[PDB]
């Protein structure tokens, strides 16, 4: 089916279309059947879901039968299967949110060990790899690290998270100098 | 006869040299209300009704939209993205009852069962030329100034198992609410509503019981609106031309079981900038007039939505809903159906 990937703190826009029509009723549910967001005539309503104050929709598109679920400042836990119910239809999209963090301080040096953590949902088993400034990559599970750091181990580390093929990228700066 | 659609006309007791806006709309758009409404019981007949598919609701919506569009002129209006401005004089605004009438070749069938819920067969059916008079009050959360159920409180929904479906609660005793923006009146846009604590408590207690009947083995509780636009999160309504937003937190708070002051007080704001109900867009009016801006209303209905959810947790919780004004008209049109003779 359809899977959408998103990075922590980013904003995502899940799509939904009514059989090429007009402005009509729609609702977005999670897999737990909790109501997220929908319309009441011309107004937007929002249900008792965890995502409450960050869900939004693009009202101007409603005439054209587009009813997106917009989720701002994505949290890991937003990862779920979302259902948009329109007229007779049920459309499903699975959201996976990941974050990639450097669980060390900001300023490291010398022979310290740098250790990167993937924050992932429990539906996830993504593959993770991080490219050093020197082009050295390091494949890894959920917490990949470097044995002993170095001076040129500073700069812009580029990390790719693969899942459903399909990918997201985390540029992380590390400073050892 | 045979179910049908056709082009209704309206009827009212509008005065024609009155400047109030509903009066001005009706006097050109409607017929004078017949002094002698003919109603004829049909012995030996049963009819199916479905309030949820009643095109009479469509036409009423269409009228109320036209009325608003012609009567309440915002200084700024946003529609296609296309902003426009125009004169926005203050206006005189107080809904009058409007009747819906069928022309020759057609008749309106009216269900008189006191138990009627809006769908399924009706056993005491009469025929009329017009509906009773129906005030087009535009509101969310609380249905104001409607008629009262005659027997017991009634629960209406197109589908109670579906938690997206708005539940219309038809009261059978009203609870007065007085909302006012005081003259002096430090914050000009500050306001509050008073509701008899005992009367509200009694009302929610009984609604819970009804609700318990459709959701057996459930604790029934009520909670604040769950968010969305301010027009829907608060109890909003227009009062003397101003758009009130009244916080109902202190009205939907916990469980209500058979056994501050005597008065619940609810804070309200008057807003100039509003989301439009007629269509997707925003309007901007002038600041509130002077003096006491007060509306005293009868809460005669409720608009609720049930949380639902595949929780093993088994207490049903209900929040104030609304926003689709077709439900407002459905709460009054539910016992009428147009029929071609
Ligand atoms: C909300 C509610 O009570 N709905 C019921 C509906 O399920 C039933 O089909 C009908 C039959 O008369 O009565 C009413
Ligand atoms: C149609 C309707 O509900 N009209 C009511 C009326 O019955 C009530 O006496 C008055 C004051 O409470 O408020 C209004
Ligand atoms: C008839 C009246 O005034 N109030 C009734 C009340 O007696 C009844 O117990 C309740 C049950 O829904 O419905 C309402
Ligand atoms: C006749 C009808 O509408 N039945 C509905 C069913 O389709 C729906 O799956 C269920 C949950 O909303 O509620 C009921
Ligand atoms: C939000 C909700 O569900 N219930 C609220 C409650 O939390 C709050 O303390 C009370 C104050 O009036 O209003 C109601
Ligand atoms: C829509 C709105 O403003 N709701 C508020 C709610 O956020 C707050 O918790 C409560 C306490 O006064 O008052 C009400
Ligand atoms: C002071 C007061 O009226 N408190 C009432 C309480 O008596 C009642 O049992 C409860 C549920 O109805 O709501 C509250
Ligand atoms: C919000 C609203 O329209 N409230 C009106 C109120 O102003 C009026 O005085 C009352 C009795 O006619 O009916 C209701």
């Amino acid at each position: 089916k359809k899977v959408v990937l998103g990075k922590k703190g980013d904003t995502v826009e899940l799509t939904c279309t009514a059989s090429q029509k007009k402005s009509i009723q729609f609702h977005w549910k999670n897999s737990n059947q909790i109501k997220i967001l929908g319309n009441q005539g011309s107004f937007l309503t929002k249900g008792p879901s965890k995502l409450n104050d960050r869900a939004d929709s693009r009202r101007s598109l409603w005439d054209q039968g587009n009813f997106p679920l917009i989720i701002k400042n994505l949290k890991i836990e937003d990862s779920d299967t979302y259902i948009c119910e329109v007229e007779d239809q049920k459309e499903e999209v699975q959201l996976l949110v990941f974050g990639l963090t450097a669980n060390s301080d900001t300023h490291l040096l010398q022979g310290q060990s740098l250790t990167l953590t993937l924050e992932s949902p429990p539906g996830s088993s993504p593959s993770v790899q991080c490219r050093s400034p020197r082009g050295k990559n390091i494949q890894g599970g959920k917490t990949l690290s470097v044995s002993q750091l170095e001076l040129q181990d500073s700069g812009t580390w580029t990390c790719t998270v693969l899942q459903n093929q399909k990918k997201v990228e985390f540029k992380i700066d590390i400073v050892v100098l | 006869w045979k179910g049908a659609t056709t082009t209704l006309f309206c009827a009212s007791d509008a005065k024609a040299y009155e400047t109030e806006v509903h009066n001005v709309w009706a006097t050109h758009a409607c017929v004078p209300a017949d002094p002698n409404p003919q109603e004829m019981v049909l012995e030996n007949v049963t009819e199916n009704f479905n309030m949820w598919k009643n095109d009479m609701v469509n036409q009423m919506q269409e009228d109320v939209i036209s009325l608003w569009d012609q009567s309440l002129k915002p200084c700024v209006k946003l529609t296609g993205g296309s902003a426009i401005t125009q004169a926005c004089p203050k206006v005189t605004f107080d809904p009058i009852p409007i009747h819906y009438c069928t022309p020759a070749g057609y008749a309106i069938l009216k269900c008189n069962d006191k138990i009627f819920n809006g769908t399924g067969p009706c056993h005491n059916v009469s025929t009329v030329q017009c509906t009773h008079g129906i005030k087009p009050v535009v509101s969310t959360q609380l249905l104001l100034n409607g008629s009262l159920a005659e027997g017991e409180i009634i629960i209406r929904s197109e589908n109670l198992t579906n938690n997206v479906k708005t539940i219309i609660v038809h009261l059978n005793q009203s609870v007065e609410i007085v909302c006012t923006r005081p003259g002096n009146g430090g914050d000009i846009r500050q306001a509050h509503c008073n509701i008899s604590e005992d009367k509200w408590n009694e009302t929610l207690q009984r609604v819970s019981k009804k609700l318990a009947e459709h959701f057996q083995n459930k604790t029934i509780k009520f909670a604040s609106s769950s968010g969305g636009d301010l027009e829907v999160t608060t109890h909003s309504f227009n009062c003397r031309g101003e758009f009130f937003y009244c916080n109902t937190s202190g009205l939907f708070n916990g469980a209500y079981t058979p056994n501050s002051s005597s008065i619940i007080t609810i804070p309200c704001r008057i807003k100039q900038i509003i989301n439009m109900w007629q269509e997707v867009g925003r309007a901007m009016y002038a600041p509130p007039i002077k003096g006491n801006i007060t509306c005293k209303s009868n809460i005669t209905g409720l608009l609720l939505v049930r949380d639902g959810g595949t929780e093993p947790n088994d207490t049903e919780t209900f929040r104030p809903g609304g926003g689709d004004m077709r439900n407002n008209w459905r709460s009054e049109l539910y016992k009428y159906k147009v029929v071609e003779i």
